[PDB]
RNA sequence: GAAUGUAGUAUGCGGUCCUUGCGGCUGAGA
């Protein structure tokens, strides 16, 4: 029923704080984190909303290109709809019902829920990097076989989708075990004359292979081209260290920023009885992809630019490549933003 | 919360509850007092074929000096507990 | 803790003497507990006769026993007036009509805990540090040397007896000379007229009390 | 040995602490709101430094020398100051839990097989550092969660 | 987000930006992020201090709008006649915040679910960090890192505002330096050797002059001609660049170390445990922060704020070479800084 | 898709008591709301708590198949050995949506039918 | 299985501050000056250099630079109390930036070849910027313990 | 016997307030 998938690289650039609401702990406000993991990840429904939200501005504001022309809602209503548009659009006037396009993609509004259903089906960011301070170096991006397997795993999904054959064969040589004291990490952490690195609070015996971070390397570049979200990616190279499993594990669970927010009696200059809180947020520069499955248009009488799946890919990537959202909601104290780079696979 | 509490710390824990959710203390103790007056009636299914506590329930007597007597006070306790909010939970969406 | 055994108020960028709005602050609050003790220092045991008690059974169990020594003077007058401030600052609104005269005006205790603040309420006055003026840096020394010369050490530390003997070892730390002008600042928050208020009783404590190290050697001392 | 039960063992402990310090030192409020204060404070200090940094945190604030690193031969009412004492109390009632659960009868009877927490830290491997803090955290919630229902500042 | 304004906090006295989630050597921290290390003051600190000012302001009548000044008490009258009173006394009582402040900050934590505030104040990254050296007394530091995280910073306010000739300003910025290394101004390399000194090291210097010329023009750009109170031009050649190790191993060490007491009057001396150490950010540091301005989401809106555009310049007429406090110590005059309302 | 020995090291086969504890509460519940761009917050009323079961869960179900009715079928769908080959050759290794959260990423399955 | 940096940092201030207080439990003076020389030596440390303070607790020591061996160092040879309190603190710091909690421990030691004083004198600023974070840090735990069990004056 | 769709845990909130790096020491001995 999916025809094509476009992959979703997102970079934070400030902290992220995607809200759990459903959690029995008084702590702290934790970020949703796969249960039976404990990885940071970021769920559809969240993810979709922002995605839906800022396309629907998009199409109101008349910014989206379609087939390198711009895009008028407004006109393409009279053409798809004639009689009763002036009715139709009265309502997303009023807020009742969202534009064309955004109906057409991420589905209908809530009132019309029941005339059909979106083109797209937003999935899960996971993660991909982590960052974690590091003695040598600024900090560095960590990953593990788990999160390589996810990926792999990832593109099978993909290649099943489109039926190809080369996209199972990216990873295929991806054979990548480490021991609980052992690291694969690049020349910019690696201790002088020692072969060690200490992420965070752990010394770990570096690993002599090259082969696993080039592959890996490459594969991002396959996905979201040469620039890293701003900087060359072999900029990046030589700061990306494999470590455990079990080691990786514990860095996603502890080393996510904890802030100890608070709010002050104006009257009496201090902090106010009861009022203290603290949140945990994701830590900026962490790599996370989603993957986005995008089938036929459901609902018909629609305009030939946006006739097949292929048409609707190119709106999607064209509206969001290289482009900066807010996921999660800290946004008036700056919190969420992060960089997004789509891109199909070979 | 209702599976893993005891009549020890039930009032403790539904002042607690009832001052952080609440928008004042008054209307906390009012919560407080109407939660714990109501949920002492409130029938119970036990495993056994135990209908004494529901005949002590049904009345208002010395069933809660019966239930230290009793065997099986913290099933009672937290089956009591979980039927009131469920009944509560059906009054808010009835009129909700 | 330097590595010379001592050391200096030097600022990071330009390596100029300073005095830091905290010893300002700190200084002024205890020119303010002084001149209470001394102006009404029984009226207020008599007033708080249960915390000076409590002072000195706390003075009692940490210098070995002395029971019921206490001695009941300007000492225990003064540390009872820094307790009520800093831990029992709601018992002073009895103590708010008192005033005491500073200079040629006279303040209120509650005016100076207004200005000092408490634990629940933040201070109404804001210290600036103080800055030697860099016009006089050219012509007069900003930075000088100072002697200390401690003979009978050993008496004073391993407690040998006094004497012709222990020959004394002397260091030496950096000052800023007399003479050095510096530029004093303090800004209110709800009445300019505290901010009036804390200035007096600032240039006050500056002309009597002093302020840095060596207060009672006459060290830190200032004039109009 | 389910998650309820745990859960339940948790309650039950966290009370009986909580009402044990509310009714020892009823009198002095000073006393209460520094140890609810401290408790709301502790399992933050534990994710961002760690179980063992924030113990010997703890171990730092008891004005007094130590034999040896060891949570039974604390005694908190001995120190004079409500801070000492708090963190003398947390500090105790943090590490029995670690050490012995809710006593050996109760199904939970602790990690650290009735060793000081501090020392479980000091030579166990870091998974066990990771558990034990998962469960100090855990324990902390609960206790903050009746400190605050009961303790009055 | 319609519009952008970025806002330049340049110490004059050290700030302390409290953290107090942690404990460490030297006590009492700064907020700071965990994976990098670099000194940040966080959007939440940031934004209650300019809304504590602003609410002064408006309840003193000192904001200028349009330049003219704003008469709350009618304004909230005039659009909100039905509760003109009501609200009035909700502020009077401190219960609720004034009518300017709900509309630009948002609401008071009394109305939290009546909308949404119309301001993002983003975190305040490090931009310059003084350092001591031999000649030169202190120079300001930067690093590849955060002139990269500043060049994301114009790609954000450039798809903000649709414009792209501010997204090539810095674009032209791409340099390598190993930890020896540096690129500095004249006033610090040493007279007759290619070495500086900077507070503990001695970096080899490597000549590339477009580099700092292009950051010059950039902070020229950013925050006028007044580089807050002293020509750029005279600064330009005390900027020098470091690498990225160097850089974060400065901002770990060379952060101001204070020791405060506590003096007992019964003794004269320090009290028992009063002492304690307080770390704060150096003296003529340079921090930046984006200050985006949306949709403002209140109800029958004023004339004179209805747009995301009528914001902006209030905002900037308003928060334009001011003095504020961030972080603590306030009474002991710490934590002050002068701040720049620059448009890019 | 994964190897079979990297799987044989990550079973615990735990008491029933324990393994139905689990399965009610180690699932993800998941807390949703619905946001309305008039205001910005949230709307009345639009909270509720939908639960998930864990990913990583290998489900198995029982196909029972019988020969087909006889109304003039193809030459290839005559008996049962026929009508099951089709069936499996076509779900097998395939990715198939179930329950009602298709949009936000929530189904997608992969099928082994056993050969 | 792997070991937390931080375990073996606590492990390390544990045994020298219990080392102390065990062979000096008569000498009051010398358990108080060594508390007051540990928590003042990391102030040292950030004011002045790690390298300075290394050599400042050998001025007190009498003992020469350059001939600086801390495995060749007695510091119970000294008579006077500060003398070996600063013997102590030198031997336990230039241990740890040396040797780390032991080779078979998870922190085998920055320098691992040669005594810390000499790692300062001759190796880039980046290697001593590592090794003043590992010295504050050992600091930090070694005046925890010592806050905590020793005899303070 | 056969025969879901639509949905951002978000909105508002300053790690603040109170704390003198103080205490003691002959540039002197012939």
């Amino acid at each position: 029923m999916f025809e094509k998938a476009v992959v979703f690289g997102l970079y934070s650039i400030t902290p992220v704080h995607a809200g759990s609401g459903a959690e029995l702990s008084v702590i702290a406000l934790p970020i949703q984190r796969e249960r039976h993991t404990g990885f940071p990840v970021i769920w559809g429904q969240s993810l979709k909303g922002v995605l839906r939200s800022r396309f629907r501005q998009l199409e109101l504001d008349e910014k989206i290109e379609v087939e390198s022309q711009k895009w008028k809602w407004k006109e393409k209503t009279k053409e798809v709809l004639k009689e009763k548009a002036d009715e139709f659009i009265k309502k997303v006037e009023e807020r009742k019902r969202d534009p064309l396009l955004t109906e057409i993609v991420f589905g209908p509004a809530t009132d019309g829920a029941s005339e059909h259903a979106g083109a797209v089906s937003v999935g899960d960011a996971k993660i991909l990097l982590f960052p974690v301070r590091s003695a040598k170096g600024v900090f560095a991006f960590v990953t593990s076989p788990i999160v390589i397997q996810r990926l792999k795993e990832d593109f099978e999904l993909v290649s099943e989708i489109e039926n190809d054959i080369e996209l199972k064969q990216i990873l295929s040589r991806f054979k990548v075990e480490l021991s609980n004291n052992e690291t694969i990490a690049g020349n910019a952490l690696i201790l002088n004359g020692e072969n060690k690195v200490i992420l965070e609070d752990i010394v770990l015996k570096v690993k002599s292979d090259s082969n696993v971070i080039e592959n890996l390397v490459e594969v991002l570049k396959t996905l979201f081209g040469d620039n890293f979200f701003g900087k060359p990616i072999e900029s990046i190279k030589e700061r990306i260290a494999i470590v455990s499993d079990d080691v990786f594990k514990s860095f996603t669970r502890f080393s996510t920023e904890i802030v100890a927010r608070v709010r002050i009696d104006a009257e009496k200059g201090t902090v106010a009885r009861g009022g203290l809180w603290y949140e945990e947020f994701l830590p900026s520069d962490t790599l996370m992809y989603s993957l986005i499955a995008v089938g036929s248009p459901k609902k018909e009488n629609l305009p030939k630019e946006v006739d097949n799946t292929q048409k609707i890919v190119n709106v999607l990537k064209v509206t969001f490549n290289n482009a900066f959202l807010q996921i999660g909601g800290d946004e008036t104290v700056g919190k969420g933003f992060v960089k997004v780079r789509a891109g199909v696979l070979t | 919360f209702a599976d893993v509490i005891s009549k020890e710390f039930l009032h403790q824990l539904v002042k607690y509850e009832a001052v952080r959710h609440s928008i004042d203390k008054n209307l906390a103790e009012e919560f407080q007092s109407v939660f714990a007056r109501g949920h002492q009636g409130v029938r119970v299914e036990l495993e056994g074929n135990d209908e004494e506590i529901n005949k002590y329930i049904s009345d208002g007597a010395n069933l809660e000096t019966f239930l230290d007597k009793y065997e099986k006070a913290v099933d009672v306790i937290r089956k009591q507990v979980r039927g009131f909010l469920n009944l509560v939970k059906i009054l808010y969406e009835s009129i909700r | 803790e330097s590595v010379y055994e001592t050391s200096i108020r030097l600022h990071r960028n330009y390596g100029v003497p300073y005095i830091p709005g905290s010893a300002l602050k700190g200084v002024a609050k205890h020119y303010a507990f002084s001149i209470l003790a001394r102006e009404n220092g029984d009226e207020i045991l008599r007033i708080y006769e249960s915390v000076k008690e409590d002072l000195k059974a706390r003075i009692a169990k940490r210098d070995k026993i002395k029971k019921n020594d206490v001695p009941e003077d300007y000492y225990l007058t003064a540390a009872v007036i820094q307790e009520l401030f800093e831990k029992k600052f709601d018992e002073l609104g009895a103590i708010r009509n008192t005033r005491v005269e500073i200079g040629d005006t006279v303040i209120s205790v509650g005016d100076i805990v207004k200005i000092f603040g408490t634990q629940k309420e933040e201070g109404s006055v804001i210290f600036f540090d103080a800055f030697p003026t860099p016009e006089q840096l050219k012509d007069k020394p900003n930075l000088e040397l100072d002697i200390m010369n401690p003979h009978y050490q050993p008496y004073y530390q391993h407690g040998e007896p006094p004497g012709d003997w222990h020959s004394p070892n002397p260091i030496f730390f950096l000052t800023v000379p007399a003479g050095v002008e510096f530029t004093f600042a303090v800004a209110s928050r709800d009445l300019d007229d505290l901010a009036e208020k804390a200035e007096k009783l600032l240039k006050e404590a500056l002309k009597k009390f002093g302020v840095g190290a060596k207060t009672s050697l006459g060290y830190g001392r200032f004039d109009a | 040995m389910d998650i309820r039960e745990i859960e339940q063992e948790r309650a039950s402990f966290a009370f009986k602490v909580v009402s044990d310090i509310k009714d020892k030192y009823s009198q002095n409020k000073k006393v209460q709101g520094k140890y609810s204060s401290y408790a709301e404070k502790a399992p933050t200090i534990i994710l961002n430094n760690g179980l063992g940094a924030t113990l010997a945190f703890f171990l730092s604030k008891l004005e007094k020398p130590i034999d040896d690193v060891d949570y039974k031969s604390i005694n908190p009412e001995s120190f004079g100051n409500a801070e000492n004492i708090a963190y003398a109390f947390l500090y105790k009632h943090l590490s029995t839990w670690l050490a012995e659960g809710n006593g050996k009868d109760s199904a939970f009877s602790g990690l650290t097989n009735g060793e000081d927490p501090l020392k479980y830290i000091m030579e166990k491997t870091a998974i066990d550092v990771a558990i034990s803090t998962e469960e100090a955290l855990s324990i902390l919630n609960w206790i903050k969660k009746f400190a605050k229902a009961m303790l009055e500042e």
